[PDB]
């Protein structure tokens, strides 16, 4: 099977032809991605098998084959890229600089970017390439705009 | 039954398309790991 570092696209052949519907991120042989994307499922990579290891609906976050290996973070100042894989769409990256979801329990970035739900589990990056979190879970405001979290692991 | 396909390197690209705002939002996080807005 595939393991060489990088985005991927998470398919299914359940509905109408090929459905995207999410992305991941390869990492160190472990697979990233949220959980609303797989539900806790197994996933296959040509004819190998990628089992989960680690899973938290609340975080809304997965891995695949080891526990979870991205802990960069969002400095609090800087522009980050969306690298944002839409479905049938080419990979693009899409720079912004993150807005803040305040809650009882701290502060988390937020990136205000709308993309269909199939492009969840997509990395959001820092200057250095580095992925500080994932995008797909968020809320949306009065204007019918999106606003994800950027999730990382813990 | 899901399955993957690799599409491209995780690289940040100098000179991409500067888009989209910076809102302050209090929020709230359920037990089922969804947000919602606080007013
Ligand atoms: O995969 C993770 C994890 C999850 C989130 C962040 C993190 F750094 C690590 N596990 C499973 C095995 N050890 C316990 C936690």
């Amino acid at each position: 099977g595939e393991t060489t570092d990088g985005v991927y696209r998470v398919m299914t052949r359940r509905l109408l032809g090929s459905t995207q519907v999410g992305v991941g991120v390869m990492q160190e042989g472990v697979f990233h991605t949220m959980w609303h994307v797989t539900k806790g499922a197994a996933l296959r990579s040509g004819e190998g098998r990628l089992d989960p290891y680690w899973g938290d609906v609340k975080q809304d976050l997965v891995s695949y084959c080891g526990p979870w290996k991205l802990d960069a973070a969002w400095d609090g100042l800087s522009e980050v890229q969306l690298l944002a894989v839409p479905p049938g769409e080419r990979a693009k990256n899409i720079q912004t600089l993150p807005g803040i979801f305040k809650t009882k329990d701290g502060d988390i970035g937020a990136v205000a970017l709308d993309y269909p739900a199939g492009t969840s589990g997509s990395p959001i990056l820092d200057k250095c390439g580095r992925v500080i979190g994932l995008y797909g879970n968020g809320v949306v405001i009065k204007n019918g705009s999106y606003v994800s979290a950027i999730t990382q692991g813990k | 039954d899901m399955y993957i396909e690799r599409a491209g390197d995780i690289t940040w690209e100098k000179d991409a398309e500067v888009t989209g705002n910076s809102p302050r939002l209090d929020v709230a996080l359920d037990e089922s790991g969804d947000f919602s807005l606080v007013e």
